[PDB]
DNA sequence: TCAATATCCACCTGCAGATTCTACCAAAAGTGTATTTGGAAACTGCTCCATCAAAAGGCATGTTCAGCTGAATTCAGCTGAACATGCCTTTTGATGGAGCAGTTTCCAAATACACTTTTGGTAGAATCTGCAGGTGGATATTGAT
DNA sequence: ATCAATATCCACCTGCAGATTCTACCAAAAGTGTATTTGGAAACTGCTCCATCAAAAGGCATGTTCAGCTGAATTCAGCTGAACATGCCTTTTGATGGAGCAGTTTCCAAATACACTTTTGGTAGAATCTGCAGGTGGATATTGA
């Protein structure tokens, strides 16, 4: 019986997606998710399936190099795990908030 | 000659402190703040009109661009100006 | 919905981004960004959408949006 | 004989706005609003600075504005902010600022 | 005949000349200009499918997707400079991660 | 009724991968980077007639415009072919 | 004989130079460097009075954030230090 | 050769406008490598600024477009 | 310090979905002629830049000395990773209808031109006048104990 | 939480360099009237886009266990701050000569505007191929011991 050591699996995973290029959250919540912050800012409003298609493109890739800075925030206080102390520094440091 | 936003900038000055002056270094930093701001809103309300395939800049671009271009409060307050000034030009 | 956005589809995420580790407080977290940056991006497009005298978002009021925010997007058009 | 300003209630120049757009290449043509529009925001935002700059100016006891103010008035107006995040302001220095770590006990 | 055999080009002078004239860049514009621009144009249009196309073949396919696309721009110092604010679209990122969480 | 970069593309395509090919979201992707470098090397030659007092943009902005815009050796290469081409195009 | 504790003296010269706006690099030496590195992209250059003024006052503008920057990145690891690796940080989630 | 006349204490001044209170000796060969860099880039848009208007004076206004065109819009020498 | 499970990497294959490759018709692109016009050439009054002399005080440099910082070591609690069952929410594919874009047509109102007057905004002069330095009384700061 | 020795703050002073006025032209708005566009109201036609519905099915939520990582904690060699004294160089300033600006004309070369005449590039179909994705064969990765 054998089973992974911690750390060892989650290296796999990242090689795994970095590999990879596909939409990586379940595309109907996201959908769910645009539409209802669209519904506050004006109600009736409808969509070409590019135009969300295009926000999650662009907002799946913000997230990823978002977590990118993050890690190198992470790294740079010893540590090896992400926290949010370190997204707020990275988030700090690209004067986006 | 040397055109400047300099005696319009002083008026301005005059209205909110009436018995507050400027010097001329300072001035020159808000002439150039009226030129940043003018060609960022020119410049958006041009691409504006692009995407529309229009080819006239209306004040309804300045509007959508004011509303663009500026944090939200800042802009609240601009859109209500520049509404009050073109409707108050058009009765005269 | 936004707690539609799982837990371990951030992870991938994270992953993609070479994260090896992380705090169980990432996820709310992470929530609150993606919802900040839809907000600002829907609410520029829409901006855009309704100018054009329009009720539907197309993808090139996306595309105008993110540029604006200095986030240039290349497949839907420009 | 009026301005096409005072029509608008306004103290910046909506001819000169007017000229500038039309020989600016934004356009082929120019609406006869929107020169009144944006000179009454250029005039507003303008307004907006002077006032939180002479409240500066008068905190520290002058009577003139210097570019100190206008600094201080921008970086310490959390919209004003936003709007010239990526504005140097020469000879206006930055806001007194310490991070609480670097504090004595 | 055409403006852009008299060039030596493979992109379209006439349409650059007519997208600059119809631009709001200038009132005129020089005849150049649009034979210089549409040059510029096919030279990194050029460099970025020369990389693409290796990238792909590296990698045993023979049609150019959007990750080849990715993986050129991303691994050419000065490219990657020019488009460093640009997402493409199904791209992905470069396989990279942090020597210190290797094992060892 | 609605134009595109692809024809262009694929012919450049053909010159340095003959045998290779391209997907249709690669190409929309080549398209995007066309129109974007257009726009921005468009938009600064605009910027440098205009600081100038000059009306015309000629080859010169342009030239200008690519040694700004693009990164070192990048630009030394495209000002070569950018003047490569405009030389040839007057020996017509 | 009477001494200021390390780091007393420093609190206080932070308070002194966030208070004024005056230029901190001597002007001399800065217009040297500044004709030294445009030699070497085109000789004979000239330069209004102001050019350089304007080049000077932007310098520093960008090493006083990028010192700021700094800062929040040692904090970050809880030194009170400011060390290369902070600078080398804090560019790098710059763009730059 | 230039570069060594930004000081030491000069380096502190501009740190301590920053904040900070603590410096390490190996920051100042450090800050003057990015200085020296940041020169670089905008005088050479500045000079390529200069050079296009066939001048041989490097104005105040090159300057101003050449920090425009790195995101460093800057404000006092427009007039 | 080596061996057994598993896993991924290698190479191979026949086709549906995508990509190529073809076959007409507007709408751009190209031409021909007739004008404009922007901006290069050649010259020129004048800034504004470059040096220079050099005294003179302000800042930098280098050494000494002390306290406190960051780097290094150890260690325990507890967080977050790995895994599996099970159920649900997503995905997927076809369908239907309604609300929109998008296509053209066609005039009113809006904008651009082209000239003729009417001022306002600018550029130097000619005036005022806040603020820079300098100084004397208070109040804060800081280490010592 | 009391103290003496310092540093800093706040206001006043006066002479002036820089800010505000004040004048006297001249480009540039404003004014009128004529010549064009344009964007928009209507009417019309498809296209998408919203909304169902109903399967499998793949992926999320939950629950269990434990490795190892993060946070707490102790000590120290030397790193850096603070102070001093010694000395170098930056700052200041007043004057000059000329280089290199702008400013003014002058005038073709180059670019725009129309009006006709080809050619191209875009679209909808007609005719093609590359991977995908199984299957399962030599290496790679992993952890147990
Ligand atoms: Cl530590
Ligand atoms: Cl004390
Ligand atoms: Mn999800
Ligand atoms: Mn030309
Ligand atoms: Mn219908
Ligand atoms: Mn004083
Ligand atoms: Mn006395
Ligand atoms: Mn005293
Ligand atoms: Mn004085
Ligand atoms: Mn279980």
């Amino acid at each position: 019986p054998h089973r992974y050591k911690p750390g060892t699996l989650a290296l796999r995973e990242i090689r795994k997606y970095q590999k990879s290029t596909q939409l990586l959250l379940r595309k109907l919540p996201f959908q769910r998710l645009v539409r209802e912050i669209a519904q506050a800012i004006s109600p009736d409003l409808r969509f070409q399936s590019a135009a969300i298609g295009a926000l999650q493109e662009a907002s799946e890739a913000y997230l990823v190099q978002l977590f990118e800075d993050t890690n190198l925030c992470a790294i740079h206080a010893r540590r090896v795990t992400i926290m949010p102390r370190d997204m707020q520094l990275a988030r700090r440091l690209r004067r986006e908030g | 000659r040397k055109e400047s936003y300099s005696i319009y900038v002083y008026k301005v000055l005059k209205q909110v402190h009436p018995d507050t002056g400027i010097s001329s270094k300072a001035m020159g930093i808000m002439n150039s703040f009226v030129n940043d701001i003018f060609e960022r809103i020119a410049g958006e309300a041009s691409r504006l009109a692009h995407y529309n395939k229009r080819s006239t800049i209306t004040s309804r671009e300045i509007q959508t661009a004011v509303r663009l271009l500026l944090p939200g409060e800042l802009a609240k307050h601009a859109v209500s100006e520049g509404t009050k000034a073109v409707t108050k030009y058009t009765s005269a | 919905n936004i707690q539609g956005i799982t837990k371990p589809a951030i992870r991938r995420l994270a992953r993609r981004g070479g994260v090896k580790r992380i705090s169980g407080l990432i996820y709310e977290e992470t929530r609150g960004v993606l919802k900040v940056f839809l907000e600002n991006v829907i609410r520029d497009a829409v901006t855009y959408t309704e100018h054009a005298k329009r009720k539907t978002v197309t993808a090139m009021d996306v595309v105008y949006a993110l540029k604006r925010q200095g986030r240039t997007l290349y497949g839907f058009g420009g | 004989a009026k301005t096409r300003s005072s029509r608008a209630g306004l103290q910046f120049p909506v001819g000169r706005v007017h000229r500038l757009l039309r020989k600016g290449n934004y356009s082929e043509r120019v609406g006869a609003g929107a020169p009144v529009y944006l000179a009454a925001v250029l005039e507003y935002l303008t307004a907006e600075i002077l006032e939180l700059a002479g409240n500066a100016a008068r905190d520290n006891k002058k009577t003139r504005i210097i570019p100190r103010h206008l600094q201080l008035a921008i970086r310490n107006d959390e919209e004003l902010n936003k709007l010239l995040g990526r504005v140097t302001i020469a000879q206006g220095g930055v806001l007194p600022n310490i991070q609480a770590v670097l504090l004595p006990k």
